[PDB]
């Protein structure tokens, strides 16, 4: 709903519930353009991890829905990329308490 | 080796006046080390390689600079 | 030459309730699968299953 | 999504508009190959060779 | 050519197609018993020029109780002493041994395997049952060629892999496809199968020039350059590889490569131009 | 197509190997005629002639990069190709297989020095070296350039006689 | 544990069904609401939570909701009023052909000291170390698993070495050749593992390379490789066919070569993306397909990967060269700082970088087709 | 269009070749060409190709540590009169090398004079044949 | 100075020899950017020539007071005539040209 100036990227997924409505706790926009293009990244929800790019979107498959998912929010299992989580399933993880045990 | 290397840097220390460099500390042929002293050149060989390469045969036995020398066909 | 263009080159079954919409039901059997089941006049009504 | 699956068997699931359009590519292509290939085996000019 | 790795030492030919068998034939050794077990007989084919170096060690080392009969290909490119003194070895063991040329391991050997069926292989117990012969030698000697023209036969009269000889006694002889393939060879005898053609040369691996630097080594060593001058038509005898060489070109003529005069000694050991064989024995 | 998603050149390696000069019209490869700098380092396959008492006489290049400007700034591996024979030993007992290094005594290509002098050869010529930078032959039979001159050439100028 | 047999899933539901050794625990009116999970940890103290969730996900244990049919349940699930919750017992899983989830069986074994100069090797062996994995510069001559004759080293052996303040040692997630070195990856965590033996099956996008020598030139600079092999037991050693057609009972071996630098026809270097693992299928399809073995492959090139050519370098008639492949840039889940995949490379053992250095050609170069 | 190539500002656009004939730039050439000579760098020459062609030169190059010492013919004079923007071209030939070089005049250090006062045309010729000949070869 | 006009050539005479934006490095997803338009910085056959060129640093060799005329040991891409402009380099590998 604005530029950056007044709306930072994580806010745009302020409709959603879960993590995504706090503050990101780290900022990798102002230092450099990463290769993987992941601008903000919270706080572990235990061996999860959230991150959100500057992308129109990244199709991957989360392997608790097992659905293909095209978003910029990936929350990836214990730092391992190759396992990648959809926002769903990891909001509906943590709400469960299942963070460690996926 | 030992005693080529240790000969080599006697010549060099007594050439230190006018030397401008050293030679390698670690020897790269272990059967031939030469010094070079300006316009004159020394080589350290042992028996073997010096009988085998008889570069003093072929700088005794070598004919002078005759101008002529160049007056015959090429090759 | 003929046509370089397909998406199905079969024919499906006219049948739309079921599979065995042409069969007689004293030769065929009703699938009991709860898709069926809704649109079934008895089976969806009901359905008794706990047991003592 | 296939056009129209009731006549699937006689149209290929493909509307007849784009088959239309393929086909006439299609035969504008053969056409011309044929053409060469006629005057190919009758030495250059198809009527002639 | 230029490629390293020569394929005739790997390659054989099944039912499926083309197949790269690898290792030694000492892995092998169990299976080969096994065939040759379940078998009726065996039909070995080896080359006449080195029998040993051909032969399947592993074959001779496990099984003699079977019928064996032993084909020696390029007989007459072979010596003759050693011919007659394996020969009779064979004869003293329970095997057979046979010496054939080119058109005699063409058919004669085909002929030889159904006299030695009607002969010595006992009579089965039943009629329409085939006696069975595993054939066990290397492709490139001929076994290869002679299960081809069989299956080719085969395929024209009906117009695991048996291929039938002949309607009466009703023999059939069984593949071995890679069982007794060189594969990884010591460096004498890649040589001694270079110089016998059977390994074709590469300029990598096993060049041209150690090929006939090996055959003139041991041409010399047998004390034979007089003759391989006279053989050669050079006019003197030879004292080293190198003059051999420059003695060649100059007789090819003015213009003579190096590599194209040193690869005429290979061909001419190849067509039988010097009679000679490489290979030992024990008694 | 590697790597997969964005696709590269599959001749990095030989990037670094080999030295290209952009063939642009500020940037070419002269005749060697021009001035200092200018010429072209031979190929690989090139062939030359190896003067020294060694028995091989023809020896093909390996580095994809090799001229006087640079021969003491980069090493020039070389393959006997056509060795001599004789009637009858290390120099005499060379192999049209063996891998030795090679020093650049002279080259056919017009080669400038920073001096002005232009020089043009009548044979690409090498000797034979052995991996420690000592020659295999014990003398040579050709004259070597003001490159040969270098400290990494020390027994290259120990032997050959005469220098240009 | 033997006596179990692979049992498809009708069959492994018939023998859940017939199986009398089953422990049906009552949901009464105070374990009601309780989770299925928080139910399980209270009633079975001895398991581990990765046993319960094992079981629990592959149905091992389910619950009898009186309906005649049996529910398999999350481990989220809230159980029910006069519920039957049906658990497996050491019976089950012992006295059947059934076997059990590999976390439930009490197995253990002893363990083996290791001296200090061998830590000390291993410390200066290990090259990248993080919370989850670690890469290491497997030597040449060293084997990974213990070797036909007991009484011999091996990276197995060695591994508590590396056992960095952690209670449990890391487990290898991949294994190389004896005759082969260069990066080999172990995983210091059981989940960790188990994410990343999913990188070395069969794939598609190659994400390791191995640099060779190669004795010759194949006869292209790039291109790609592939061989059936029909691995079977022989006397000693095993046979492996390798054939260009598929077959019921072959293994696929697909490669992409690319030859980075060729010296001449003479010798070569090339480096091998290999899209599947099989017993030795970079040196066979370097030998056969490419018709140019590695320089100190004797398995394969004997007599032929040692070449006269290089006489000056290496000995011809010294059969130990060490064989000139290397494993190089395995690249991992894990990112970095900067946003790119982990590539960990290992330095070029010393016959290679020697030959390199003979040859001229640079040895540490960033090899572009593994990003 | 973001960026340009080409300048028409007048301090670009501007030639001088109207007034060059204000500075006479044969003149100081020439004074370069005697200065030259002076310092001794070369000395004055006034022969034509048909004079020079065939003449032997004796090359000292000043190199170290041992001067090299050359005598070869004329192949070719690039001027027929002093001046810095000459050259001459030589024919080296020692025990098996043939070198065929150009040196120019004014090099302190490659110190060439023409030892004879004239040439040959035919020897000019014949060592032609000669370098034509090594040079096929080669 | 100004260069010498070579007119309009083609990318082989100018720009002649004859980064990345998004893609994935893992098969763990499926995400890209193509290039959809010529980037501004595109080596293109146009007018190669006539532009002011400067040279930095080079060293004067010879000056002849009485003529008028200055020798830069350094051959200029430009044409007999063009109006040259020197100055005075200011400093070079970190230090300063008068001191
Ligand atoms: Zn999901």
């Amino acid at each position: 709903t604005g530029s950056p100036t007044h709306q930072r990227e994580y806010e745009r997924f302020h409709h959603l519930p879960g993590d995504v409505r706090t503050r990101p706790q780290f900022d990798f926009t102002f230092g450099e353009t990463r290769a993987d293009r992941v601008m903000f990244a919270w706080r572990k929800r235990g061996d999860l991890q959230l991150y959100q790019m500057s992308g129109r979107g990244e199709t991957f498959v989360c392997y608790r829905c097992g659905y293909p998912v095209r978003s910029q929010l990936v929350a990836v299992k214990a730092d391992n990329w190759d396992y990648r989580m959809c926002y769903r399933c990891y909001t509906n993880t943590v709400h469960r308490g299942m963070e460690n045990d996926t | 080796p030992r005693h080529i290397h240790l000969a080599a840097w006697a010549v060099q220390e007594a050439d230190a006046l006018k030397r401008v460099c050293k030679i390698r500390r670690k020897q790269v042929d272990h059967t031939w080390e030469v010094v070079p002293v300006g316009r004159i050149i020394v080589n350290l060989m042992q028996e073997s390689l010096r009988e085998e390469l008889s570069l003093e045969r072929k700088w005794a036995v070598t004919k002078c600079m005759d101008p002529l020398s160049v007056a015959n066909a090429p090759v | 030459v003929p046509q370089q263009l397909k998406a199905y080159g079969g024919t499906f079954s006219r049948s739309v309730g079921e599979r065995s919409n042409h069969l007689v039901s004293d030769v065929v059997l009703q699938s009991l699968s709860p898709s069926s089941t809704h649109n079934s006049p008895l089976l969806s009504k009901n359905i008794k299953t706990k047991t003592v | 999504p296939l056009f129209h699956p009731q006549t699937t068997g006689v149209h290929g699931g493909v509307p007849p508009r784009q088959q239309q359009r393929v086909m006439d590519a299609i035969t504008w292509k053969a056409v011309c190959f044929r053409r060469g290939l006629l005057a190919r085996r009758k030495g250059g000019r198809a009527k002639f060779g | 050519s230029r490629k390293g790795m020569s394929r005739e030492a790997f390659v054989d030919i099944n039912e499926k197609g083309a197949a790269w068998y690898l290792g030694h034939m000492q892995l092998a050794s169990r299976t080969l018993a096994e065939k040759v077990k379940d078998a009726d007989f065996v039909l070995e084919i080896r080359d006449a020029r080195l029998p040993f170096t051909t032969g399947n060690p592993n074959l001779q080392k496990i099984i003699i109780d079977r019928p064996r009969l032993i084909v020696f290909n390029k007989a007459e490119m072979s010596n003759e002493d050693c011919n007659r003194v394996i020969q009779q070895y064979y004869e003293r063991t329970g095997n057979f041994a046979l010496f054939t040329s080119a058109k005699r391991s063409w058919r004669d050997t085909v002929e030889a395997v159904q006299r030695f069926v009607t002969h010595i292989l006992p009579a089965q117990r039943f009629k329409t049952t085939a006696n069975v012969g595993l054939v066990v030698g290397m492709p490139n000697v001929g076994k290869s060629t002679l299960i081809n023209s069989l299956r080719l036969a085969h395929e024209y009269q009906f117009h695991v892999k048996l291929v039938p000889v002949c309607k009466d006694p009703n023999i059939v002889l069984y593949d071995s496809p890679g069982l007794t393939l060189p594969g990884c060879f010591a460096k004498e005898a890649g040589l001694k199968l270079a110089a016998c053609g059977i390994i074709p040369t590469n300029d990598i691996t096993l060049p041209r020039s150690l090929v006939a630097r090996y055959i003139y080594d041991v041409l010399s060593a047998a004390g034979v350059g007089e003759h391989m001058a006279e053989c050669l038509h050079l006019p003197r005898a030879p004292i080293s590889f190198d003059d051999c060489i420059s003695m060649i070109c100059e007789r090819s003529g003015t213009s003579g490569q190096t590599d194209l005069g040193n690869l005429d000694p290979s061909r001419a050991q190849k067509f039988l131009i010097h009679d000679a064989q490489l290979g030992n024995l024990g008694r | 197509k590697l790597p997969a998603g964005k696709p590269a050149n599959k001749s990095w390696f030989r990037h670094n190997l080999i030295i290209r000069r952009k063939a642009s019209y500020r940037s070419r490869w002269g005749t060697g005629a021009e001035g200092y700098g200018t010429g072209v380092p031979f190929s690989d396959q090139v062939k030359l002639h190896c003067v020294d008492n060694t028995n091989c006489k023809h020896v093909r290049l390996i580095s994809k990069a090799t001229a006087e400007r640079f021969a003491h700034c980069r090493v020039f591996p070389a393959v006997a190709h056509r060795v001599s024979v004789q009637r009858f030993v290390s120099r005499h007992r060379v192999k049209p297989g063996n891998i030795y290094w090679v020093c650049l005594l002279s080259r056919r290509q017009t080669n400038t020095r920073m001096s002005g002098l232009r020089t043009n050869f009548d044979r690409n010529t090498c000797i034979l070296m052995n991996d420690q930078r000592v020659p295999l032959g014990t003398r040579v039979m050709y004259c070597a350039g003001r490159h040969v001159n270098h400290k990494y050439h020390l027994k290259a100028v120990v032997l050959a006689n005469f220098f240009v | 544990h033997a006596r179990y047999r692979p049992l498809s899933l009708r069959a492994r539901q018939t023998l859940s069904e017939k199986s009398d050794d089953l422990q049906y625990h009552v949901v009464t009116q105070e374990w009601f609401g309780e989770r299925v999970d928080s139910f399980l940890t209270c009633h079975y103290p001895q398991w581990d939570y990765e046993t319960i969730k094992r079981l629990v996900q592959q149905g091992h244990i389910y619950r009898y909701r009186k309906n005649g049919k049996k529910k398999f349940t999350r481990l989220t699930d809230r159980l029910e009023f006069d519920e039957l919750l049906v658990v497996p017992t050491r019976a089950f899983w012992e006295k059947q052909l059934a076997p059990p989830s590999g976390v439930l069986e009490e197995t253990d074994g002893p363990k083996f000291k290791l001296s200090a100069t061998a830590r000390e090797m291993a410390h200066n062996m290990v090259l990248f170390k993080n919370e989850h994995v670690i890469v290491i510069n497997k030597p040449h001559g060293l084997p990974m698993m213990p070797t036909d004759d007991p009484q011999e080293m091996s990276i197995a052996a060695m591994l508590p070495a590396w056992k960095f303040t952690n209670v449990a040692k890391p487990v290898v997630c991949h294994n190389l050749d004896r005759e082969t070195s260069g990066c080999v990856v172990l995983a210091r965590t059981r989940n960790a593992h188990r994410m990343l033996g999913r990188m070395f099956v069969k794939r598609v996008v190659p994400n390791s390379v191995y640099w060779s020598f190669c004795v010759g030139k194949p006869t292209v600079n790039y291109g790609r490789v592939r061989m059936h092999f029909d691995i079977t037991r022989g006397n000693k050693g095993d046979i492996i066919v390798a054939r260009p057609s598929p077959t019921k009972t072959s293994k696929v071996a697909i490669a992409e070569f690319v030859v980075n630098a060729s010296a001449l026809e003479f010798g070569s270097f090339i480096s091998f993306y290999p899209l599947t693992t099989r017993r030795h299928q970079e040196r066979i399809m370097a030998a056969h397909a490419l018709r140019c073995p590695v320089l100190g492959d004797a398995k394969y090139g004997g007599d032929a990967a040692f070449p006269s050519s290089l006489s000056l370098f290496w000995d011809p008639e010294n059969k130990g060269l060490p064989l000139h492949l290397h494993h190089r840039k395995i690249q991992l889940p894990y990112k970095n700082t900067a946003g790119e995949f982990i590539c960990v490379t290992a330095p070029l053992p010393t016959q290679m970088e020697k030959t390199f250095k003979k040859l001229g050609w640079p040895c540490e170069v960033d090899d572009p087709l593994i990003p | 269009g973001y960026t340009r190539e080409r300048t028409n500002r007048h301090f670009f656009v501007a030639r001088a070749n109207a007034f060059f004939s204000r500075l006479p730039i044969a003149r100081v050439q020439r004074s370069l060409a005697m200065e030259a000579v002076r310092e001794g760098r070369m000395r004055p020459w006034k022969y034509t190709k048909e004079q020079i062609l065939g003449a032997p030169v004796t090359c000292n190059f000043e190199y170290n540590p041992r001067p090299v010492r050359l005598i070869g013919t004329v192949m070719d004079a690039h001027t027929e009169e002093t001046s810095i923007k000459g050259g001459l071209k030589v024919y080296a030939r020692n025990e098996e090398t043939n070198m065929m070089l150009w040196i120019p005049p004014g090099n302190p250090k490659l110190r060439h004079e023409v030892t004879s006062t004239k040439g040959s045309f035919q020897h000019y010729l014949d060592e032609r044949d000669k370098w034509d000949e090594a040079w096929i070869t080669g | 100075f100004q260069n010498t006009d070579y007119g309009f050539r083609g990318v082989m005479f100018r720009h002649g020899f004859d980064g990345d934006s998004r893609w994935q490095r893992r098969p763990g997803a499926m995400g890209t950017e193509g290039q959809k338009r010529i980037y501004p910085g595109h080596r293109m056959a146009g007018q190669t020539g006539a532009a002011a060129e400067t040279y930095q640093g080079v060293p004067v060799w010879r000056i002849d007071y009485k003529n008028s005329l200055i020798y830069l040991p350094t051959l200029l891409d430009a044409d007999v005539g063009t109006y040259v402009r020197f100055s005075d380099t200011i400093n070079t590998k970190g230090l300063t040209l008068w001191n």
